[PDB]
């Protein structure tokens, strides 16, 4: 058994942090390592043998431990370094090695007010039979947020259902999607269709609306 | 040089997963070769291994289920797990050890993409897909299992896409959304084509958005 | 291995050679499987400088190389802390596999000799490898597992024979305790035995007297071969491999 | 071979080995057993020079090189006439062993096309033989029987491809009528594969349509493997081996 | 170059010397300066497949190789358009410096026979060249360019020559009419001096006949080497080289 | 010599080239003229073997080797005899020329340092050969003496240095105290440099500092050249070089 | 394997500039090298160049001004040109054709840096410097040749870092500004250091800014 | 002697651009090559001999002529390929070559807001007696702008430089420098200081200002 501590972290760009792992007992002649996981994506080793760096990495990696207690250190973080991580031991040969739990790594930025967009249920839905409206927030941080749903004004509540993307490498933004689940039946009852952010980042609600079909 | 998993990705319970790994370009002699798996969410997990010697090594709890196996005739590891239960629903890698332990996991260098199996009592059943109407989106609908793909214009458009994971509807499929954004001087100019397959109902479908 | 025949299938059980990463596992340097677990070998095939394990692989006793690769992995390597370099001494190293093997029918383990052995001339000892036959004459591609039985010659009188020919003073031993000379212009390792064992008869016993260490060249007049003398070691190796 | 796999055991059994005599009876050719006492191969292997037929032997079809040997002698060897160099044409040449062999449940001969035949593209076709897998890189020493699948491209689609990126007027054919174009550049012979056959599976049966002849090196740009046209001599090898 | 002497300094001034680049502008092949801005040489040194000109230079008659290297760069190569390979014919070719080259007191160009001469045996005729002396030995390290005077062979007599010891019926005509036999089991041309030129002394004047083009080894009994006939081509040549 | 220019031609007069028979007088070892009469250089060059001084000639400094060879012939070498090999220690040879040679305008000896000399790190001193320039790049043909400045590092730091990635024990001193370090992995000796004169422009004066012994490779990282420290022998050199 | 030019960078009417190009990690033989010029914002121009055969070449315009010479012995290419004026004010560029080709210009394949050349009656004069107070800045002014450089934080910040054009003061010296733009919250957690120096002075400040 | 045409251009990303180059008289043997200037950098070879695509260059690149008339053509532009381009050629051997005059090339992009600062006159130079205010803009688009000055918002004009940087080559957006030319003496008068943007990215004057000092 293992555990990794924190469980998880968020910081800055630039930012030197530090992670831990420890057994109840020693590893074997050094035999741990330190695997990257991007997100919907294989993992990636990036130290072995207590220490060794991997070739292809950026020496921001580095770290050690004596036999009992390990430390993984990255020196100044970047907004490629969003990933979980986890530390790999073996107790013995043949039998004890497992991973630890993991830690998730979040980039702390600026706030970004969310870029909004609204869609219709298109034809062939509308054909269909079943009607979802879909509303859109892009590059909106932190990940903090909620939707008001608005029909006829309306307030809708449940009968929707929201995703979130992971974290982006490259501004590190989030998007995130919004819809309801109706039937044409109930759609076409009501004509005046609207959502509305709410947002950390924004001094006020932001509607955006349709009422043409 | 890189391993390639393969497999059905839909079982039903108490059926036996079948799981192989293919070498794509070089002999497997002197590897070992590892089974990871990940439900959902959840932090990886190690099923076992075989070593160079092709001895085999299992995890605590796999014993009773497992069984390991190589073939140098087809330069393939196989994997079987016996009475599988929608808890066994996971991703799973296979990975190799260049220093050959069977049963270390301090040195994975290399893995493969891995893959999602499921485990369900219902049916396949292939997509629905839908536009999403000027940016510009695309939407897919009352699919199953969970390993659809999409991209835009053959793929050929790389770029300011998003997409999104899935949420399993109360229908007990998934849905899921696909986005653009673009300025709108674009509208006149390009195709946006929404390309989309899924192998596990060997679908593929197509739709061009426009306003 | 300098003349000698192929050796009988059944005789050398404990024969092991060491594969090294490549375009294939390229056997590179011999050893001798001592314990379940631990094998034996030159450390000039492996040191001084640290070698990544992961090129590292072992074989056991097949007939013929690379017909039957169930190639073993290693686990840790040991060597003797005061090695440098062959001439200097301490040419001896330890391997500890991954998996201990099976003793079985066609694989079991030599006999460590006890400290008092001296190995006095005359002694049937052979020596058994893969290396090359002459000088530059790679084994041929079948790679039977050659063998040969050399005589042994007493140490003052092979240094002796080794300032034939050269400046050295006679002062200066070339020979060290440590190390023992055998062989023949007949009779000989070669390049690529390095690390195979050295084994004599004793009662009916097979004892590991020495290990293939180095020479200059290979069946040259008045250049025996020079191999580790494994009793002197004896304290060390035990201090690694419980019995 | 460049690409395929190894070869299952049971599936190519006419395959034969030339070897010629040196520090050991080496690989240096192939070829194909079209009668039990007749091999089929390339000229330029054995030609234009008379070789010493103390100096050749014939291997039938082991599963690895060596490891199994039992050497056939050759009685007679035969080449075309007209040929002088691969580029030129007719490398096809006839050995005559001097013992028939049984055909036996893993040693049965290829069946040679009728003359009408003409191989247009697409049909699935292989060719099998032990010759390096790039541009230097020997076979490993497990030296296992390698075989591929290739694409057969039509002779003047081919001759263009060969003129590019070449002085050559394209008014000089260099891929005569007597030849043929195969492969890819993923998936061709090499060096030491020559005189292997090229098979194609027409209506079940193997059918040998080709014999490596020559290229550009292997597997480069715009330079498919030649091949000798088996059908353009036809007429020539009934003048040898009754059927 | 096999036997004959260092060349004296002063005697050959059109000898050229081709160098590719690499770790250094290692020599190649020879040619001839034929005109103060054309060099005339093999084909099968920069055939058949296109060459960038940014791998060549050419470099004029130094004494020894390397020691005054003033690489002139090369503007343009042609091949005889039908060339393909040197057994077929037509192993040809010229090349274009950039920069014309003064002519000068060690610097004088060859000069091509007229077109109705024909060589007949007997006549004083020497090669030239930097290539190796025997059959696998290099030039010695001060690589002096060496000289040798050749007998010339008729055509005819040396086509029957080639086919002692072949099986090519001596119906195929090996040596092609463009061709031209010299040499002698002490005296050849061999490898690296391809496209040398071939200069025989027609009234004190020094006739380029040939071009050092290919042959079975060197020296090898019944083994001529083979040279391009330049009067085959002159038509050719003069396509592109005003006089 | 990695790294470093060519030299300038008047810079180093005392640079000798060792040259041994075969299929022309090859360089192999380089040296230093101490005397008129004497060349001192590296002992693992000559010895520890016997060689016949029939094999062995002395070439003074030529800008390039072999275009301008006048072979000196060698009338004894000397070996100090505790020489066996060189990460012994003691790498230290002298060569008596059978012709003494007169100092003159391009021929100057160096001069040994006194005995009290250490030769702190930091000082100017330089290294000069014909060896490889990287790890198997033979020196180029046009072969000129190329030098280098190297640093000198201080010994029981260059011992620390070798130790790592090693399995030695920091015990055992592997740098002896009459050995010397210097270089860097930018800077270094190579092959064939061996037995080249290390110097040091002490008070405007070149000192010899050291000869060129032996090194785990060419400017691999924490692996410095190691130089037989030539103070520590002068005591023997006196011994048969009068002044 | 690069060129490298080197010269003095200012110069006085009706001198001569010298200019040097050394081959820094290859032997040259074997390759042709030419000048290239480039008047401020104007585009480049052809001096001339010499062959792997050492025959010289020229511009119709050069030939009364310059020469262009070689020397093995110390592996450098020279350039001279004599009686410079105002508009010979240029950044000058050695560049090696592959093909050794002493007068073409189709395939320069590898380049020099290239330095600024000022011809001027003035005197060097290195520059003042200032800090711009909190985004973050610095300024440097009154200095003279043109090419100065600058970089922050030993030039370990390499993010963020937008600089200017010079412009000609009336006083006949230029200026410049440098800029860094960034979140408040660093302004308690890094240095902010404006590393700057000025070869042609031989110049070299600091200034750490704060608020 | 030669001609480029045309001397500037302006496309958006994805576009595809085709330049051409042209001669009173042929080339000689293909002999003619293009090559990319990134501002402030050595020229990048990109096409020689006609048509031969350099090793390390992306596929966008394209060209071809009948020995007289000559076309480089970009598939697609990128954020990267902001550069100058020449055609260079070569008529004789020894004789005349040259380059053409070059095309300069600029990415069309949305408009985008102008991030703007103001610094005072720091210590010393208020202690060397002269004084230069700064006022900076960021990120704005396209390079058409005004900056109005206002010092106790009395207007000021002359006196003042500006500096603009060239493109961008990952948003493709400007940074411009504005500054005063003032005096100790002149400047310790007034107490009142302020810098004012006027841009076609914003619907109004956007002023940035300081009277502390």
């Amino acid at each position: 058994q293992m555990t990794q501590s924190p469980s998880s972290l968020s910081a800055s760009v630039g930012d030197r942090v530090t992670i831990t792992c420890q057994s109840i007992k020693s590893v074997y002649n050094n035999r741990l390592g330190w695997y990257q996981q991007k997100p919907g994506k294989a993992p990636k080793l990036l130290i072995y043998e207590t220490s060794i760096l991997t070739s292809g990495v950026p020496s921001r990696f580095s770290g050690s431990g004596s036999g009992t207690d390990f430390t993984l250190t990255i020196s100044s973080l970047q907004p490629e370094d969003f990933a979980t991580y986890y530390c790999a031991g073996g107790f013995d040969r043949s039998g004890d090695t497992t991973f630890g739990q993991g830690t998730k790594v979040e980039i702390k930025r600026t706030v970004a007010a969310p870029s909004v967009f609204i869609f219709p249920p298109s034809d062939e839905q509308l054909k269909s039979g079943t009607a979802s409206v879909v509303c859109l927030l892009n590059n909106f941080y932190p990940r903090e947020a909620k939707v008001q749903w608005k029909v006829d004004n309306a307030l809708q509540s449940g009968n929707s259902q929201e995703s979130v993307t992971e974290q982006d490498s490259k501004d590190s933004t989030y998007s995130l999607s919004s819809t309801l689940t109706l039937s044409k039946a109930d759609y076409e009852k009501h004509k005046v269709y609207a959502c509305e952010v709410t947002h950390q980042g924004l001094s006020s609600p932001v509607t955006k609306s349709f009422n043409r079909g | 040089v890189q391993l390639v998993e393969s497999g059905p990705g839909l079982v039903k319970p108490s059926e036996t997963l079948s799981l192989t790994c293919t070498v794509s370009r070089f002999s497997l002699i002197g590897y070992a070769i590892t089974w990871i798996r990940q439900p959902p969410g959840k932090g990886l997990e190690w099923i076992g291994g075989i070593s160079s010697a092709a001895t085999t090594f299992y995890s605590s709890w796999a014993k009773s289920r497992v069984t390991i196996s190589v073939d140098t005739s087809k330069n393939q590891f196989s994997l079987k797990l016996s009475s599988v239960t929608a808890a066994d629903t996971a991703v799973y890698y296979c990975a190799r050890d260049p220093r050959g332990y069977g049963a270390a996991l301090d040195r994975l260098d290399l893995w493969g993409q891995g893959t999602l199996v499921t485990v369900s009592s219902a049916s396949t059943k292939g997509p629905s897909v839908f536009p999403l109407a000027p940016a510009l989106g695309c939407l897919v609908k009352d699919y199953f299992p969970e390993p659809v793909t999409v991209s835009w214009n053959s793929g050929a458009l790389t770029s300011g896409v998003h997409t999104f994971p899935a949420v399993l509807q109360s229908s007990g499929l998934y849905s899921l959304s696909s986005v653009v954004t673009v300025p709108s001087s674009s509208l006149g100019t390009q195709t946006y084509i929404c390309n989309v397959n899924h192998k596990p109902s060997n679908t593929k479908v197509d739709k061009k958005v426009e306003p | 291995i300098v003349g000698g025949q192929e050796a009988p299938r059944s005789k050398w059980p404990w024969q092991v050679s060491l594969r090294v990463h490549g375009p294939y596992w390229m056997h590179f340097c011999g050893g001798s499987l001592i314990h379940p677990q631990w094998v034996l070998t030159a450390a000039h095939c492996v040191g001084p400088d640290v070698k990544d394990l992961a090129a590292l692989r072992v074989q056991l006793r097949e007939q013929h190389l690379y017909y039957q690769d169930q190639l073993l992995p290693v686990s840790r390597i040991i060597v003797h802390p005061q090695f440098y370099t062959a001439q200097i001494g301490a040419d001896i190293a330890l391997l500890e596999l991954e998996e201990p093997v099976n003793v079985s029918s066609h694989v079991h383990t030599v006999t460590l000799p006890p400290a008092s052995e001296t190995f006095p001339p005359g002694m049937p000892c052979w020596v058994t490898g893969w290396g090359d036959v002459d000088n530059d004459e790679r084994l041929p591609p079948p790679f039977p597992l050659k063998q040969v039985k050399v005589p042994i010659m007493e140490n003052h009188i092979c240094d002796a024979k080794y300032h034939l020919g050269a400046y050295t003073g006679d002062d200066v031993r070339i020979v060290r305790d440590d190390m023992l000379c055998a062989g023949n212009t007949r009779r000989d390792s070669c390049q690529g035995d390095s690390g195979g064992p050295l084994v004599c008869k004793v009662n009916g016993t097979w004892l590991q007297a020495g290990v293939v260490s180095w020479g200059e060249g290979c069946a040259q007049p008045n250049r025996p071969g020079i191999y580790t003398r494994v009793t002197y070691y004896l304290d060390w190796i035990h201090h690694y491999v419980p019995k």
